[PDB]
């Protein structure tokens, strides 16, 4: 709740969420007004476009499913290359202990 | 039949519900909030206001004591004054010379207009909502009023309803609240007796005709000075100017949820906090046999220019034929879009429009025609408006607020991950096999 | 020395020590306090309480 006695002629910032904001001005009944979901961008598109629309909704939650999803592949790349060098190795060893083979 | 549904406790915003029956057709059920009340057990403490501290005609004895006399008024203070020379107008005011006594009396009283301008103390133990109800079904309406308790059914005259316990209490008053003209402050009042000087609660009193009124206003009487008669007495200020001057914002600026506090009596209206799980019995005479409802055929639905937003942004055409003419409703079997009519009217190949309202980037959701279920499925865009004057009819969830789209890429690289781990899994154990034989 | 016009109801803190405070409270004659080492704990107790 904020309260504040304005005089002359200002502009007045407020947030306003899903939850809904009510501002009461002077002897003006009570409006109240509710912010809906309108980020720059499409969510059914190109993935940096979506990226942008999400994380102007949310953004903690946005960079959270980025980063989870990097370390994601990030591992899983890692991983299958560790199952491929370590194949390799099993496989060329008994040749590489003979140069005559 | 018994029906168990829960509501969002939101003035306005209709919950819609398809009350399905074995063997009877599918019926309309419109619960809406049109009221709610926390309407809490308050008890009252004391009521206060300014003082009067009205100081009577000083009593003088020449040559002789005037030891004081305990009195029952608010905040007493008598007190004896040695070498005192009274002089009013027109000579001193008695015979003796120097040893004279004077008891200066000083109590303190209500103001006159204190019955307008007085704060009433009271005690908030806990809150029950009292809401009122439109529920229509099967075009017949009902307004009625229930306690959310859980064992109370209402004004259950020919609709047995039971507002089950909600699932957060929320009590915007404190314990101690202070209300004044219509305007409710939560404010830690003193108790009954333990006044303090100079704050509020100062003097206090059961009601404004009371006569067992008390005090502790810090009334200080001093020894005359001058010739003539007065009776000097310095004074704290008053504890109802001084919380007047530091009352902060009353509750009917600053209460959570929006709830508007209201007097005589003290509650909290037209707020929502939580959801209420309602339990209605609805007669057997409400409800109609399957074979006397127009059933469908073949229906398909297409949705046009779906926008995600509060306001009601869709609107689909569901292209249908039906054996008979007649009306028989239409519902919406998802908790992310809800209809905004319950029930239409079917005669035969035709056409019938729609209109809902959604939270998901996506419109893929089962809306049953009278009985026939079909998945209306595209895309719909974040609206343009940023700001609206309606609140949003629907909660919002994780797997509907993601799009196909953005499902598709995140279980695109998940599986990619996926199938990379399964395919070195797959290498090691083809290595492993080789080796060990 | 400290020196406050004062307006309203308020309270003001002082700190005194042995040496003591005097304080003038408008026309009125000045008054004197003097502090005392009544402090927590005891002096002729067990250890964690003269320290
Ligand atoms: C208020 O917000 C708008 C965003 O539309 C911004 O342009 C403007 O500078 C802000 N004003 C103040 C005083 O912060
Ligand atoms: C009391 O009222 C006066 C009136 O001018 C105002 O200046 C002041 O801020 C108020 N509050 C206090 C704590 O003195
Ligand atoms: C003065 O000291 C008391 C000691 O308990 C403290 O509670 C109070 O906040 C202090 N007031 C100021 C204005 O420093």
């Amino acid at each position: 709740a904020t309260a504040e006695w304005i005089t002359g002629t200002t502009s007045r910032n407020f947030s306003v969420g899903r939850e809904g904001l009510e501002y009461v001005w002077g002897n003006h009944e009570p409006v109240r007004v509710w912010a809906q979901e309108s980020a720059p961008g499409d969510p059914h598109g190109w993935p940096h476009e979506i990226i942008i629309h999400y994380y102007h909704r949310h953004p903690v939650y946005t960079v959270i499913v980025l980063c989870g999803v990097a370390l994601a592949i990030l591992v899983g790349t890692a991983s299958s290359a560790a199952c491929i060098a370590k194949a390799r190795r099993d496989c060329l060893t008994p040749y590489a202990l003979a140069p005559n083979a | 039949f018994e029906h168990a549904t829960t509501v969002p406790n939101v003035p306005g915003i209709p919950y819609k519900a398809l009350v399905e029956r074995a063997g009877y057709a599918p019926l309309n059920l419109e619960i809406t909030v049109v009221s709610s009340e926390l309407t809490p057990s308050t008890n009252k403490e004391y009521v206060t206001c300014k003082f009067h501290t009205v100081v009577p005609s000083p009593q003088v004895k020449c040559c002789g004591s005037l030891e004081c006399k305990a009195s029952s008024k608010a905040d007493y203070t008598c007190r004896v004054f040695g070498g005192v020379y009274p002089f009013m107008w027109g000579g001193a005011q008695c015979f003796c010379d120097s040893e004279n006594t004077q008891l200066s009396e000083a109590y303190v009283e209500f103001a006159p207009d204190c019955t307008i301008d007085h704060a009433v103390a009271l005690k908030v133990h806990t809150a029950a909502l009292k809401v009122g109800l439109r529920i229509v079904y099967g075009n017949t309406t009902a307004r009625l009023d229930t306690f959310v308790n859980g064992v109370t059914p209402g004004s259950s005259r020919d609709l047995k309803v039971i507002a089950g316990p909600i699932s957060a209490a929320f009590s915007p008053f404190d314990h101690k609240v202070v209300i004044r003209k219509g305007l409710v402050y939560n404010y830690d009042f003193p108790e009954y007796g333990a006044m303090n000087p100079g704050a509020f609660g100062d003097i206090q009193a059961s009601s404004l005709d009371a006569t067992d009124i008390v005090a502790r206003t810090d009334i200080r009487l001093l020894k005359p000075s001058v010739k003539n008669i007065h009776v000097p007495y310095t004074q704290a200020v008053s504890g109802y100017e001084m919380w007047k001057n530091n009352s902060g914002r009353p509750l009917q600026e600053t209460a959570p949820f929006g709830c508007k506090i209201e007097v005589e009596p003290l509650r909290a209206t037209n707020c929502a906090y939580g959801h209420i799980p309602i339990s209605i019995d609805i007669p057997d005479a409400a409800f109609v046999r399957s074979s006397e409802s127009p059933t469908i055929l073949e229906v398909s639905c297409t949705v046009a220019d779906c926008i995600y937003s509060a306001d009601f942004g869709g609107s689909l055409t569901l292209q249908y034929k039906a054996n008979r003419e007649g009306h028989c409703p239409v519902h919406s079997h998802s908790t992310t879009a809800v209809l905004k009519e319950a029930t239409t009217h079917v005669t035969a190949t035709g056409s019938i429009t729609l209109h809902f309202s959604t939270s998901s980037p996506q419109a893929n959701f089962i809306v049953s025609l009278c009985g026939k279920k079909t998945t209306c499925n595209a895309e719909c865009k974040p609206p343009a408006d940023h700001i609206i004057g309606e609140p949003h009819k629907v909660d919002q969830e994780f797997q509907a607020a993601v799009s196909k789209t953005s499902w598709n890429w995140l279980l695109a690289l998940f599986g990619g991950a996926s199938s990379l781990i399964v395919v070195g899994l797959i290498v090691l154990v083809c290595s492993s096999m080789l080796i060990n034989t």
